């Protein structure tokens, strides 16, 4: 279309038809931002990360349920089914 | 017709909850069978056609048992 | 793209009225024809060839401009006022 | 446009895009010949699982 | 650093001076945070269950999950005010 | 004037001139106003409740009356659920047995207590 437009104006997205003239310079610095921000998070975030089967033993888990009727026959609880 | 498994056998393999039966006994070396593959369909179908061999034959049960359960049904309406 | 020009809608509706059958003549017709009484237009028939206009152009028209174009070159300098091509 | 009120023309179309077609549409109707063949008795229904 | 101040109950403290109130009150209340810590930690436990378990944990850690849905009506912030305002047995 | 509230509005104004409300959008778009936006000129005497008949009034569809369209919608309920309903007494049975489980019907396997089989159990 190329309908002339009133260049006055500055907005965070350009405007109108923003091809400024160094777009090939100011490429290579905000891609070298891209990738020298994620591989700076991916480091980051990785001691955050873990697998989720198997990270500890079933042997813990079934004394949990021991640790849990333990403390269930001392406060005296019927099942969820007995009336 | 396969046999049952054992109760540590249902609580290992960590078969889902309908798939437990008689015929699990076929299921516990399949998806193993596919866990060697990458659940790719041109892999491990003999086995997968013993495992519904095994439950057509539970089916034609199934549907002789219903079959049983409409002749009393019949004689219910015959109490005249 | 494309984009129209005038000698485009002068062929077009010169074109367009030797394709209807109640004109008076296929040589008559000019740039600055009445499309009344140099084409033997009716009342009635004109409004049929203004839905060929229309449809033929593309762009639709109300009925306030529908007797403003009573001449050829009144179209022609209606439908080159509109961008819609 | 230089055809006014006649027969239009044979389009034309580029190369690239034509054999792409003819590429799609053979792959289309040879995987349909597959997987029909290959399911042919499933597929269509049959083999049923009553007893008699 | 680590301080352990200690618990003051509201039972015999005198409800004059400043002090004893405060304390117990104080004491009521983080003694109330450990009380939570236990509905925390069996939840941090019961999700580590399901994570293992995959399908038997419906019997796996039945016990842990109606132990997570015991501990919760009584496993929250109550108010010092409600002991405080009141007295049982009486 | 127009409508039941229109009417109910007219008691209060006392020098406001009370003009007819008439919705912009279905004036039509080919006059050409001020505002092209809004099919609105300049100097036009404004309704008495403007909002309801701007531009940016919702859309008041123009072909079926409204109290009439209302019979329409409620027809296309009713030989909806009506008839599916009606499907209900003409549906035929199945051929097979639902199928059943065993450990007596995995009552065990989904926590369960023998005092608590009434709360699990499939088909033992």
């Amino acid at each position: 279309g190329r309908y002339p437009f009133p260049k006055d104006v500055i907005s965070m997205t350009g405007g109108w038809w923003a091809n400024p003239s160094n777009w090939k310079l100011n490429g290579l610095f905000a891609t070298g931002i891209a990738v020298g921000l994620a591989l700076w998070v991916s480091t980051a975030t990785l001691p955050y990360t873990r697998r989720r089967e198997g990270i500890t033993s079933e042997s813990d888990i079934s004394k949990w349920n021991a640790a849990a009727g333990v403390w269930r026959e001392r406060h005296g609880k019927i099942s969820t089914g007995e009336a | 017709f396969p046999p049952l498994l054992s109760q540590e056998d249902m609580k290992k393999h960590k078969i889902l909850l309908a798939y437990r039966d008689r015929c699990a006994a076929l299921l516990v070396p399949l998806n193993e069978c596919r866990k060697k593959n990458y659940y790719m369909p041109w892999a491990c179908g003999h086995e997968r056609h013993e495992y519904e061999m095994c439950e057509v034959a539970d089916f034609q049960r199934r549907v002789k048992a219903m079959d049983k359960l409409k002749a009393e049904k019949i004689e219910q309406a015959k109490a005249a | 793209a494309h984009v129209l020009t005038k000698d485009m809608i002068q062929e077009r509706i010169v074109a367009l009225l030797e394709s209807f059958d109640k004109v008076n003549d296929a040589k008559n017709i000019t740039a600055t024809a009445n499309l009344t009484s140099d084409l033997g237009l009716d009342s009635l028939d004109v409004v049929e060839v203004v839905m060929a206009i229309e449809e033929e152009f593309g762009l639709e028209i109300p009925d306030h401009d529908a007797d403003e174009i009573k001449t050829v070159q009144q179209a022609i300098d209606y439908v080159s006022a509109q961008p819609a091509a | 446009n230089y055809k006014w009120n006649g027969p239009l023309p044979r389009p034309h179309v580029s190369a690239g895009h034509r054999i792409a077609t003819k590429f799609l549409g053979a792959t289309m109707f040879f995987w349909m010949f597959l997987r029909i063949k290959e399911e042919y008795p499933a597929m269509l229904g049959l083999h049923n699982f009553y007893p008699p | 650093e680590h301080q352990r101040p200690e618990l003051v109950s509201f039972d015999d403290i005198n409800y004059n001076d400043h002090k004893k109130v405060r304390e117990a009150q104080e004491s009521y209340t983080r003694e109330q945070f450990i009380r939570l810590e236990a509905l925390k930690t069996v939840r941090k436990a019961l999700e580590k269950c399901y994570e293992e378990s995959g399908p038997n944990h419906f019997e796996d850690c039945k016990n842990l999950a109606e132990q997570y849905l015991d501990m919760l009506p009584t496993h929250r912030l109550q108010g010092y005010l409600g002991y405080q305002r009141n007295d049982p047995s009486k | 004037i127009r409508a039941s509230f229109d009417k109910a509005e007219e008691p209060m104004l006392g020098d406001y001139p009370d003009i007819d409300p008439f919705p912009a959008q279905l004036k039509n778009p080919y006059k050409k106003y001020d505002d092209q936006q809004d099919r609105r000129n300049l100097e036009e005497p404004l309704s008495v409740n403007d909002d309801l008949y701007d531009m940016w009034s919702p859309d008041r569809f123009t072909h079926f009356k409204n109290q009439d369209a209302l019979k329409y919608f409620i027809g296309f309920l009713t030989i909806f659920f009506g008839a599916s309903y009606v499907a209900t007494y003409f549906v035929p049975e199945k051929a097979a047995i639902p199928r059943e489980f065993p450990y007596e019907g995995l009552w065990k396997e989904s926590g369960g207590t023998e005092k608590s089989k009434a709360f699990f159990g499939q088909r033992s």
